[PDB]
RNA sequence: AUACAGUGAAACUGCGAAUGCUCAUUAAAUCAGUUAUCGUUUAUUUGAUAGUCAUGGUAUAACUGUGGUAA
RNA sequence: UUUGAUGAAUAACUUUUCGAAUCGCAUGGCCUUGUGCUGGCGAUGGUUCAUUCAAAUUUCUGCCCUAUCAACUUUCGAUGGUAGGAUAGUGGCCUACCAUGGUUUCAACGGGUAACGGGGAAUAAGGGUUCGAUUCCGGAGAGGGAGCCUGAGAAACGGCUACCACAUCCAAGGAAGGGCAGGCUUACCCAAUCCUAAUUCAGGGAGGUAGUGACAAUAAAUAACGAUACAGGGCCCAUUCGGGUCUUGUAAUUGGAAUGAGUACAAUGUAAAUACCUUAACGAGGAACAAUUGGAGGGCAAGUCUGGUGCCAG
């Protein structure tokens, strides 16, 4: 029923640090602001990636519903994910203490 | 300011005129009438000074074109009446027509102007995509063909409201007990 | 690990600590612009750069202990 | 005569400065197997010069009113020379030795300037008539005159002497310290940016977030729709007769439908957090989920009071 839609708009890539970049809108009619952890796993299969390496953040929902503005990433290695992320995001993802 | 008190605010003519306007358009204030008439005064003053500026002056040329076309995009002016004496000829009732609650009543989604007032503030009418709920929206042309019920409104959409569902469950309990 | 190498308080030493509020009014002064420094200084930055005793002596702080004085 | 080439240390002097008695890793090669020689790739310092960040003076270009301002400078050298000290360095910056000058109606000089001033300094006014936002104000102070101290850079004033003025603590011997907010609130974090250190981290009441704080000036809600009953009267203008007009009137009954104020799990949030945006679940029938403020006017008693030529007037 629910078109689980987060448009990962602003699509670009950075293979120096090996991570991929994209903004967030959240189009999700009759759904209340899907959470970043199930988004993490869903991004993990769509990018054939790691449950840590997925990393999106900062979501604000537009009027009229089924629209939210946020700002998202994905690493492309476990070491890059575990070292280059700031620790506040590491605890937001529950990987640090 | 955003409302200006008319300079003889209590007069036989003023007073009965506002009575007719608020009664017929379902307003609730002299303040609402005043807001419309103040901004009309600014527009029409601009047009008059433009008429003082002589024929074929570049300023008159370009800005008159601008003012006419933006008033027809707002919709109070009509397509084949493109002249500055007509922007002089406008009056308050034309904008008060273009309000939203008058427009819901005129299209026919409600019965009386007060019904349309209660609908829009009740969050059922949805211009375009959003649920608008301010009864002075000043709808344009494109939207004035696009006014209709919101898709989650139980008049043109989803499941009935809370009084209906408590009542249906109440007769369900009536049959159960 | 029979010298130590982990870790580490006290201290030596290196560098920073020269990027705080209140009170008084100047018309080539200030300020803005533009020079000059074949007339000066520079911790720092970077760049070059010196053929002209199988290892010399110290000392402290800390620690130990004994004390003074209302402090 | 051209086409092309070359240039245009000595003598000493001195507190010696020096030419590393310092951290990370090669393991080989040779035989003298000594553990001998030899060696390579990374840090901290040091000699000088360049360069960088700065700084100092300095050329010249530009800012108001006023002659009801005609004088000014040698009365700290005023102008200049020469010599020396001083300074990182020139230069009357300072001293000797001198010369006797310079500025001036092209108004020097002087006076006032509200000089919270001005600078296209500053982003501008994505169309306010000239208006916003930023930046430089300029200097001085950090009880008060005076003097000294390090560092590349301080005349540091949250070092030291003495002085003067304060004001403390005590066992009376002594000892030691420095205004700022308020009137007539001082809660979280270095997360966005930047900075600083032997520098990923440490830190930065820089920088940020939040909370008390109707003012002026905004957008809504406090109800929408329908059925039935019962009644014959309503309403507008005229100074008195009067006249004009017509679906109306009532604390009368009654039906379902709408929801937002609220109430309340989460998610989204940020260093973290509040609120927010979203979001399930509740949640409107009158004494409710109980709006004010102002104006005009009646009527009532076995009631009170006063004046009258009954029963009336005030």
């Amino acid at each position: 029923s629910d078109a689980v839609t987060i448009r990962t708009r602003k699509v670009i890539s950075n293979p120096l640090l090996a991570r991929k970049q994209f903004v967030v809108d959240v189009l999700h009619p009759n759904r209340a602001n899907v959470s970043k952890d199930e988004l993490r796993e869903k991004l993990a299969e769509v990018y054939k990636a790691e449950k840590d390496a997925v990393s999106v953040f900062g979501f604000r929902t537009q009027f009229g519903g089924g629209k939210s503005v946020g700002f998202g990433l994905v690493y492309n290695s476990v070491a890059e994910a575990k070292k280059f992320e700031p620790t506040y995001r590491l605890v937001r993802y529950g990987l640090a203490e | 300011k955003t409302y200006s008190t008319p300079k003889r605010p209590y007069e036989s003519s003023r007073l009965d005129a506002e009575l007719k306007l608020a009664g017929e358009f379902g307003l609730k204030n002299k303040k609402e009438i005043y807001r419309i008439s103040f901004q009309l005064s600014k527009i029409r003053r601009a047009a008059r000074d433009l008429l003082t500026r002589d024929e074929k002056d570049p300023k008159r040329l370009f800005e008159g074109n601008a003012l006419i076309r933006r008033l027809v995009r707002v919709g109070v002016l009509s397509e084949d009446k493109k002249k500055l004496d007509y922007v002089l000829a406008l009056k308050v009732e034309d904008f008060l027509e273009r309000r939203l609650q008058t427009q819901v009543y005129k299209l026919g989604l409600a019965k009386s102007v007060h019904h349309a007032r209660v609908l829009i503030t009740q969050r059922h009418i949805a211009v375009g995509k959003q649920i608008v709920n301010i009864p002075s929206f000043m709808v344009r042309l494109d939207s004035e063909k696009h006014i209709d019920f919101a898709p989650t409104s139980p008049f043109g959409g989803a499941r009935p409201g809370r009084v209906a569902r408590r009542n249906a469950a109440r007769k369900a309990e009536a049959s159960g007990e």
